[PDB]
């Protein structure tokens, strides 16, 4: 009908369930609620064996699975979105699609907030001036008002500088790489001149 | 049949039994080969054992080759036929000699199973059908 | 001046999902182009062939045994390019333009795409000036002009490479008696041949002196099937340099019947439906 | 290191939870009637390699420990192999004891390069 | 000698003939022998018959590359090398090419 | 061959009675090497091959 | 979806527990009220996932060897040919009409054995060794595997003695 | 780690999106 | 619940002509796969099938 | 929203040439599968394609 | 089921009984072969279905034998 536009487009049959779940939850403005219920369901399948038996065992009938998922999800602040979603995934035997629908829901939510998770690998631990002059250098690697979520790391094999890891792209602004590409260029010149 | 065993997996039997009957007969004849006596084994229509193994492989969704035979259809006949050996003096001196039987289709020995077993074995006894009605019986070309 | 102009660019990453049969599935590379040359972390290049919704299908220009699942694929930013120019004369290069003669890198050269749309109707003109091959059976009976495509078809060991070789050597002989504007710079593309025959052929071309005008592109029998597939296109780009700048070029794609076998291998390993004689459509 | 996933005839899929072996690498199977050696053919994705076996895969259980060797099939080379019978994995078949090895070399190798060819027939 | 998919009887006959003619010596005079047999018989899986020619190449590549010799490599029935690689290609699910061989023939 | 043998092995003379069986076999394009007639050659005592 | 963002869900990430503690008291009676509509879960047994044309796909059977005789609950023998990640495809030594979806499969621990020995001389067996001539079971007989390896290069001598066929054409 | 059983989704149908959209669009109030 | 055996006959209710199915294999999701002794033109999905 | 018709032509924005696609199928998830009138070397998987 | 396709079509050409009106239906199916190869799939299917065959040859067609009935 009239659903909100998804923040970023995705692949098929496990991410389309997440895009539909996101558009329904943004139509109800329960975006942080059903993400929390999805995390609670990940932990639920982590905790008990009888619950993941309804997702892995092929000999449980559909009637048992849909009636257990209906009867155990009657109340307790679970939204109509999550309860109808688990009815819809239990009706089809597709309860195994939860672990792959939550990561696409997470990517959808991490795109509606205009954020970006990153990893800064520095040779030494950072100060409160060695960090503040880094993020203004790191914010030119996003193309909009994306606020990076700083993640610091340590690696002594860098000789100072920083490496950014955006999980999509990697900027090697280190010195140990700079003295590597210095020697390659100076050796590729002396073999010419 | 004081000296003959018969392993009979007929056409009514399931295809794994028809596939497995040469290996059963060879494991029976390896008693005589491996204990110093002498064996002689005839696999009548090894071209039906290959058909039974093709049926089992195509129903197990194995990738087919030419004539829909699996990849290990040469290995099937070779790991059976190489058990027909003449053992040395330290292993008792026993022997097992095999006579596989392959039915060709109008003499076309360029078919797949016929080329496989021709490459495996130590010679052929050809039995052409033009020599058969000419009076020459056995019709040995 | 290298120090003041040094920015490490934002390298777009990609994991290898699954490799094998000379084609890798590459997660990521969200901005890669179709047909773009990508670079694996082992140094072996690759062409982004099938951009799919979730992965990228990369044919691997070389041996796929050096690639593992979880290796990083870096995109180079441009379509599959070979170095073309006057620095390629004299050089024995592989299917991607990297020199295998061991005489150092190709200097005085310029990168250009291997897959260029051929010139149209209005770009041609009639084939008017002759190209002498030095084989008087050919030059008397089957005369060949400049701008022609002439199939040397025959059996195994019937003298096809010899007609090609005599044409290349005769170009060296005529190039010392003609002005600059009409000089034929030859390319030999050896696809699917033995490396020993390409070595003896390079010896022949340098001991007669014809290697001064010859480029030799060799994707031999041990080279990967995408390299044998791509080597005619690399050679045709290197000769299109001389075609496009007013000069004249000769090219021998020796055994395109082995390029078609390399392409049949590539297509049948991509699960593409075979056609007549199991070749793709 | 890795454990057997599928055994479909001579083709064995092995699952490695950590680091995958390379293609053409050798894999020994721990606990078997004979020395079963697998050779990696491709990486199927999902941390699973697909191997082709050098012996019979009869008697193979899903979950059998498969160890990475880190190299292709390495066979004994040298003058000590003269007059000896080796199989594909370099084992003595003539039952005359071990094979005196100057070195062990991987059977997979690139062709000699263009500078290494000789140009004289 | 790389016997690729040899019959085991003919492999044993070649081995005994090499002992008799003197090109293979047994016992303490083994070092004066002139050949190395590499045997993958017919009774082996296609993965084993596809790499016996590579094992024969490795033993000969040692004598070429280290000892600096002129080596002979008898790949017995190269067609059986072809058909063993055809079998390992069909077992790996690759689509066969023309007449039935592997697409990477 | 398994379906044809499962049908065909029931048409037998046993120690109770007898079934004399006459079964016409269509041979496609007169090709006796076709597998559907070539499978049912071993299932018969007397084959009466009619030729074109 | 990718693996780098899915392997970080092994860590807990909820920061609220209003459903984990709610259904944990509610899961077990909701499971138990359809306990007779359950089937007992198999690990080292096997349950027939599907069957047809003499092939049974078998869920479970965690420790079958490749080529091992498995037995169904109808007594029909099978042979585990291709072990897969999620099932075992076994081949049925007989009619699969007595094998239904949901039948129990029991491994026997034996690769396919046959009766060999002096007592099998003069007998008519089927392809598995069991007698079909109807004159009792095979006595004076020990079992042996059918997939033994052939003798090697060194375990043979040259073929020298003649075996007489009695036919003049082949013997000449 | 028992969450590794739920790693790959086992879809018994292709048009599952239509079934879950028949059940999630009526979850909107 | 309670799949029919293989080779068993099934009778489709609601069909105009008497349509008899014969079970050929168990597909695995409580589904049998059948071949029809008469024409299947007119079969509706969900139409009741009574095992014999 | 508002998928193009089959046989309708589409224009890829930002190419080296005028890459005109032509819709051949409706794949099913608001995806139309097109045949390109020119070479697709240089296409990126986000490229805006207008519908004529 | 391409045999069943032509089989259920060509079996409706029937000579009905006197109880059902005595009407008739005569089918004349036309199969084109490729270079005389009647050993094709559809050609052998319809040859096995139909009663007669009016086989027309190209070599008799250009000998002036027209209609070229072999
Ligand atoms: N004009 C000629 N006069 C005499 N001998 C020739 C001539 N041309 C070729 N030959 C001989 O014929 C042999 C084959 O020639 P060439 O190498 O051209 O064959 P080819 O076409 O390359 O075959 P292949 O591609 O199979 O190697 C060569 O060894 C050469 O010695
Ligand atoms: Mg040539």
């Amino acid at each position: 009908l009239k659903l909100p536009t998804a923040p970023l487009q995705l692949s098929g049959t496990s991410a389309q369930i997440a895009t539909l779940l996101w558009q329904v939850a943004a139509k109800e403005n329960q975006l942080d609620k059903v993400q929390d219920e999805l995390y609670q369901f990940i932990e639920l399948f982590k905790q008990h064996s009888e619950l993941r038996r309804l997702a892995t065992d092929p000999f449980v009938p559909t009637l048992v699975r849909t009636k257990i998922i209906s009867s155990v999800l009657k109340d307790s602040g679970a939204s109509e979105i999550t309860k109808k979603l688990f009815e819809a995934l239990a009706d089809e035997g597709a309860l195994s699609a939860l672990l792959e629908v939550t990561v696409n829901y997470e990517e959808l939510m991490l795109a509606h907030k205009k954020e970006v998770y990153c990893t800064v690998i520095t040779a030494e631990p950072l100060d409160k001036l060695e960090r503040v002059e880094l993020t203004k250098k790191a914010e030119k690697f996003v193309d909009a008002g994306f606020k990076l979520v700083m993640q610091e790391k340590i690696d002594k094999k860098l000789l100072g500088g920083f490496v950014i890891e955006f999980s999509d792209r990697r900027v090697d602004m280190s010195t140990a790489k700079k003295v590597e590409e210095f020697n390659n260029f100076v050796n590729k010149l002396v073999l010419s001149i | 049949m004081r000296y003959t065993i018969m392993v009979s997996a007929t056409a009514s039997d399931a295809a794994p039994l028809q596939f497995l009957a040469p290996y059963s007969g060879c494991a029976m004849a390896e008693y005589f080969r491996d204990t110093g006596k002498h064996g002689l084994i005839i696999y009548d229509d090894l071209s039906k054992q290959s058909v039974a193994y093709r049926q089992m492989s195509l129903l197990l969704r194995r990738p087919p080759g030419r004539e829909a035979f699996p990849g290990d259809v040469f290995y099937l006949h070779s790991r059976l036929l190489e058990r027909a050996a003449k053992l040395s003096k330290e292993l008792g001196g026993g022997s097992l000699t095999a006579f596989p039987v392959i039915e060709t289709q109008a003499g076309d020995v360029s078919a797949y199973i016929a080329t496989n077993v021709i490459s495996i074995t130590d010679g052929q006894i050809f039995l052409e059908t033009e020599l058969f009605y000419k009076g020459i019986r056995p019709a040995l070309n | 001046e290298w120090e003041k102009s040094y920015q490490p660019p934002v390298i777009h990453l990609g994991r290898v999902l699954s490799v094998g049969d000379g084609i890798a599935r590459v997660y990521g590379l969200k901005s890669v182009q179709a047909g773009e040359l990508v670079c694996f972390d082992s140094g072996v290049k690759g062409m982004a062939l099938n951009l799919q919704a979730d992965h990228v299908g990369v044919v691997v220009f070389g041996n796929d045994s050096v690639i593992h699942q979880g290796d990083l694929v870096y995109r180079t930013g441009q379509i599959v390019n070979v170095p073309i120019g006057p620095g390629t004369l004299g050089r024995v290069t592989d299917g991607l333009g990297q020199p295998i003669d061991g005489k150092g890198p190709l200097t005085n050269v310029r990168s250009s795409l291997v897959e260029v749309k051929a010139p149209g109707i209005i770009a041609r003109q009639s084939v008017r000036e002759p190209l002498f091959t030095g084989v008087k059976a050919v030059d008397a009976l089957v005369p060949i002009g400049r701008g022609q495509r002439e199939l040397i078809i025959g059996d195994r060991q019937t003298g096809k490479t010899a007609v090609a070789i005599d044409a290349i050597i005769h170009q060296k002989n005529c190039n010392e008696q003609v002005p600059k504007a009409q000089r034929v710079y030859c390319v030999y593309v050896a696809v699917g041949q033995k490396r020993s025959t390409v070595a003896q052929l390079v010896k022949l071309f340098t001991q007669t002196g014809a290697m001064r005008y010859t480029i030799m592109v060799s994707a031999t029998a041990s080279d990967a099937a995408p390299l044998q597939f791509l080597a005619p296109y690399s050679g045709c780009a290197m000769a299109e340099y001389f075609r496009d700048t007013g000069k004249h070029g000769l090219i021998i794609y020796d055994d395109l019947s082995k390029q078609s076998v390399a392409y049949r291998q590539m297509s049948l390993l991509l699960r593409r439906p075979p056609g007549r004689e199991a070749f793709p459509g | 290191a890795g454990y057997v996933s599928q055994v479909i005839g001579p083709v064995v899929d092995v699952r490695f939870d950590g680091e995958l072996p390379s293609i053409l690498s050798s894999l020994e199977v721990e606990g078997h009637s004979v020395r079963l050696v697998l050779e990696v053919a491709q990486h199927m994705g999902d941390n699973t390699v697909r191997c082709i076996a050098m012996d019979s895969t009869d008697g193979l259980v899903r979950g059998q420990k498969v160890v990475d060797t880190g190299s292709p099939i390495k066979v004994p080379v040298g003058r000590g192999t003269l007059g000896r019978i080796m199989n594909v994995i370099g084992e003595p078949v003539d039952e005359q004891g071990p094979i005196d090895a100057a070195d062990i070399w991987s059977i997979h190798r690139e062709a000699p390069e263009f500078t290494e060819q000789s140009t004289e027939q | 000698f790389a016997g690729v998919g040899e019959r085991t009887r003919e492999g044993n006959d070649l081995y005994r003939e090499m002992i008799e003619s003197g090109v293979i010596k047994l016992g303490a005079e083994r070092g004066n022998s002139k050949c190395t047999l590499v045997y993958g018989q017919m009774n082996e899986p296609p993965g084993a018959r596809a790499r016996v020619a590579l094992t024969g190449l490795t033993v000969a590549e040692y004598f070429r590359d280290i000892e600096g010799q002129d080596v002979l490599l008898f790949v017995d029935n190269i067609f059986r090398f072809t058909q063993a690689n055809s079998e390992v290609s069909a077992l790996l699910g690759r689509i066969p090419s023309a007449v039935g061989y592997q697409p990477t023939l | 061959a398994t379906d044809l043998g499962g049908l065909q092995e029931r048409i037998t003379t046993t120690t109770k009675g007898s079934i004399t069986s006459v079964q016409a076999v269509y041979v496609p394009a007169d090709d006796l090497t076709d597998p559907a007639p070539a499978t049912t050659f071993a299932h018969l005592d007397a084959t009466t091959v009619l030729s074109r | 979806a990718d693996a780098k963002a899915l392997d970080e869900l092994r860590k807990p990430k909820f920061s609220s527990k209003y459903l984990i503690q709610h259904v944990s008291q509610k899961l077990i009676p909701a499971v138990k009220e359809w306990e007779k509509s359950y089937q007992p879960p198999v690990i080292h047994l096997g349950r027939v996932l599907s069957v047809g044309d003499g092939i049974a796909r078998v869920y479970g059977l965690k420790s079958v060897q490749a080529g091992e005789l498995v037995c169904f609950d109808s007594g029909v023998k099978g042979m585990a040919l291709n072990l897969q990640a999620d099932h075992v495809g076994v081949v049925v030594f007989g009619n699969d009409s007595v094998i239904h979806q949901g039948d129990l499969v029991y491994r026997t621990g034996q690769i396919v054995n046959v009766p060999i020995g002096p007592g099998t001389l003069g007998r008519v067996t089927d392809g598995l060794g069991q007698p079909i001539d109807g004159k009792g079971p095979l006595t004076n007989v020990r079992s042996s595997l059918v997939e033994v390896k052939a003798p090697g290069i060194i375990a043979r001598q040259s073929v020298r003695e003649p075996l007489f066929t009695g036919v003049k054409a082949v013997d000449a």
